[PDB]
Order: C-alpha cells, then sequence, then structure tokens
C-alpha cells in the first residue's frame, strides 16, 4: 500500500497569514492513464471529512479560492493563501492511484490569536443531585486564549487536590478561543461539612487571579 | 449510467 | 444526501450491521465507500460497493472484518463488521464517490456512526441543572455509557454562546459532560432555557428547564 507522509503534523497560524502542508508518497501517484489521483481533505471538529480538491489541484466547487494545491509524482503541497478562523481542523492527503486508497496521518491546523481573559462562573450542586449521595461543583471559564489555564479549588480556604476534573472545548471556529470546565466532585457528607466553595483562576489574560465563590445554602 | 471511480478502489 | 444509523454498543466477538440511507440522487449510479476513523487523526478506507449489482471491493485489511451490502428498494447501504474486538471501536463513515465534469471524488459523506465494542451494559444519564451583564447557565449530564450524548438548547433555536464540553471519564467508568450557554443577564426571568439531552443508546430523551435558584 502507498505510504502517505505529511509535513508538518501540526501547525499554528495567525488569521490572515499563509499556511502550507506537504505530502510525500512512497511511489509516484501518476497513473498509467495520465491522471494524478491526489486528494486533499479537511475535517473540522465533530464533522465528517470533506474533499477540498481532487486530481492534485482541482477544487470542488464551493471550496473558497484561498485553497490551492500543487505538486506532481511524489511531492504535493496544500496552501491556504490567507487563513480564516473557519480553517481550523485536520487536513489529510489521500491517494487514489494504487489500490487500496490510503490517507496520510492528518495535519492539525490551529489558529494563533491574541490573549483573551476568561469570564469565570461557579455553579453550586443542584438539590436534585444532592438527593443522591453526590455533589458536583462546576467552574466555567468562557472564551479565553491561550489554552493554558490554572484553575484551583478552595473549600473553606483549603486548596483541593485530586478530586477535580477538567474538560476543554476545541478551538472555536469563529473567535478561536477555548472554554473550560472544572468539576469538583464530593460526597454529599463532605459537601455538607463546609461553607465556602471557590474556584480561583490564573491566566495569561488576567493581571491577577480571579476568584468566584458561593456559600453553601445562600441563594 | 453506471458508477465509476478513482482506480485505487479496485484491484485492477 | 447520506443518513447513517445511530451509535452502537457491541460485545466483543459479536457482529454489528450499520447502515447508510441515500436520498435525492440516483442510488445505483454511484459507488458507496466506507471509511474507518480510529483516533483523532487516522483514516482508513475499508472498501466500496456498486449498489447496482452489489459488486464489492475490499481493503485487504478488511476482507474478513467487513461485509458490504445494499438494499436497492430502500436505497440503503450496509456495512457489517464481524467478530468485533476493541480495535473495531471507532467512527465509521459512508461516502459517495460522485463526479463533477468528468472526474470522480468523495463529494458526499454521512455524519458517522460511533461503534463502541464493550462488555458493559448501556446506561442513560441523569441531567442536573447548572443554575445562573453576562450570565451563564447549563446542564450537567452525568453517568452514561456509551458515547455519544447530544445536547441542544431550546430545541435548536438557541445556538449562539453554547459550549458542549467533551465527555470525561469518571472513576465509575462512565462518561459525564456539561453543556453551558452564556446569555444576557437581562433575559433571565423573561426567557426560558431548556437543554434537550438525547442518549440514543439508552433511549433517553430529557428536557430540563434551567432557572435561577
Amino acid at each position: 500500500d502507498i505510504v502517505m507522509t505529511q509535513t508538518p503534523l501540526s501547525l499554528s497560524v495567525t488569521i490572515g497569514q499563509p499556511a502550507s502542508i506537504s505530502c510525500k508518497s512512497s511511489q509516484s501517484l501518476l497513473h498509467s492513464n495520465g491522471k494524478t489521483y491526489l486528494n486533499w481533505l479537511q475535517q473540522r471538529p465533530g464533522q465528517a471529512p470533506k474533499i477540498l480538491m481532487y486530481l492534485v489541484s482541482k477544487l470542488d466547487p464551493g471550496i473558497p479560492d484561498r485553497f490551492s494545491g500543487s505538486g506532481s509524482e511524489t511531492d504535493f503541497t496544500l496552501k491556504i493563501s490567507r487563513v480564516e478562523a473557519e480553517d481550523l481542523g485536520v487536513y489529510y492527503c489521500l491517494q487514489g492511484t494504487y489500490y487500496p486508497f490510503t490517507f496520510g496521518s492528518g495535519t492539525k491546523l490551529e489558529i494563533k490569536r491574541t490573549v483573551a481573559a476568561p469570564s469565570v462562573f461557579i455553579f453550586p450542586p443542584s438539590d436534585e443531585q444532592l438527593k443522591s449521595g453526590t455533589a458536583s461543583v462546576v467552574c466555567l471559564l468562557n472564551n479565553f486564549y491561550p489554552r493554558e489555564a490554572k484553575v484551583q479549588w478552595k473549600v473553606d480556604n483549603a486548596l483541593q487536590s485530586g478530586n477535580s476534573q477538567e474538560s476543554v472545548t476545541e478551538q472555536d471556529s469563529k473567535d478561536s478561543t477555548y472554554s473550560l470546565s472544572s468539576t469538583l466532585t464530593l460526597s454529599k457528607a463532605d459537601y455538607e461539612k463546609h461553607k465556602v466553595y471557590a474556584c480561583e483562576v490564573t491566566h495569561q489574560g488576567l493581571s491577577s487571579p480571579v476568584t468566584k465563590s458561593f456559600n453553601r445554602g445562600e441563594c | 449510467d453506471r458508477a465509476d471511480g478513482q482506480p485505487a478502489g479496485d484491484r485492477a | 444526501q447520506l443518513q447513517q444509523s445511530g451509535p452502537e454498543l457491541v460485545k466483543p466477538g459479536a457482529s454489528v450491521k450499520i447502515s447508510c440511507k441515500a436520498s435525492g440522487y440516483s442510488f445505483t449510479g454511484y459507488y458507496m465507500h466506507w471509511v474507518k476513523q480510529s483516533h483523532v487523526k487516522s483514516l482508513e478506507w475499508i472498501g466500496r460497493i456498486d449498489p447496482y449489482d452489489g459488486a464489492t471491493s475490499y481493503n485487504q485489511n478488511f476482507k474478513d472484518k467487513a461485509s458490504l451490502t445494499v438494499d436497492k428498494s430502500s436505497t440503503t447501504g450496509f456495512m457489517e463488521l464481524h467478530s468485533l474486538t476493541s480495535e473495531d471501536s471507532a467512527v465509521y463513515y459512508c461516502a459517495r464517490e460522485g463526479h463533477w465534469d468528468g472526474d470522480w471524488y468523495f463529494d458526499v459523506w454521512g455524519a458517522g456512526t460511533t461503534v463502541t465494542v464493550s462488555s458493559a451494559s448501556t446506561k442513560g444519564p441523569s441531567v442536573f441543572p447548572l443554575a445562573p451583564g453576562t450570565a451563564a447557565l447549563g446542564c450537567l449530564v452525568k453517568d452514561y455509557f456509551p458515547e455519544p450524548v447530544t445536547v441542544s438548547w431550546n430545541s435548536g433555536a438557541l445556538t449562539s454562546g453554547v459550549h458542549t464540553f467533551p465527555a470525561v471519564l469518571q472513576s465509575s467508568g462512565l462518561y459525564s459532560l456539561s453543556s453551558v450557554v452564556t446569555v444576557p443577564s437581562s433575559s433571565l426571568g423573561t426567557q426560558t432555557y431548556i437543554c434537550n439531552v438525547n442518549h440514543k443508546p439508552s433511549n433517553t430523551k430529557v428536557d430540563k428547564k434551567v432557572e435561577p435558584k
């Protein structure tokens, strides 16, 4: 089977700057019939792959003209003249010359943008959940950049460790920011033994740490 | 009309 | 174009048949292909079928793992995977090889079917409110198996400012996620917010109204 090698495997670009991705095949993709069956695909977060161009450089209608492809034989390049926010995702080359079809390992395209501070929200556990034996306290950090963030939980001012879990969204396809959730998980009994619950957020966009807190049982 | 496709889809 | 069947939870060693319903074009004029996505950046072509006569062509890596069929009456393609192992858990896509101006390429794709090979049983999530110039509110979708769950707000009419986080695994071995939305604080009290949660593997459909406490 043809081995498709892509270069680089990940790259970050500022909106408006050019981007290039290289693909090298283990054999010339020139078929005996004259055509060169090299395809480029884009996969956005959560969606199916989508053809950008076929036969090296022929664009599928509806693909913006800022995408272009070139190369021949064993070396091919995908270029985006000016990157837009919606271009984030994973890019694949696909050869259709030699049975069987083979893809390269995708190249991930990330957007660089300016620092943006998160807005921070804290949610107490619901009474419904407390009716079972567990309490989940959620801290939300919304629409920030870069991805790196420190979220610390304090319960009655005691730093928590080993009982919280984070989830980070993919980069937003519109403003290129991230959002993050931190969930502190406690038994109902541990939750009921304390008063002040706080998440403290440290981030490049904040001149100093931000704290959001509540008192258990004070609506 | 009958289906056709890129050659990597068939052993021939 | 192409509508694939819903997510599957399959025991190791069992088999599974997933489907791809075609509409709005001449089903028998185009190859249907299937593609495996095992990790975030891994795509493998499985094989193709000619829906007119059922003729098939397999990636040799899949000739025993997968069987492709069609039903011409219902213009539906099928891929059956046999004797599943954990290596078969993945998202599987069907795609149409269409043609534009004399050239052929994959021009239509289904949205993917998630197959989870597992010995464990299905469990629906419980849904708890995350109660609220900008306010945030949300829904905590807790303790379900397998993936996926989908979350929408106000039946799809509320999309701006929505973040549905990737599921995380808990110490119980079950998934959990939150979906949140940021809205004007001035709308809390006049505007109703409902997260619609759907976990198809368990037939769980929940609508949870989220209000300030």
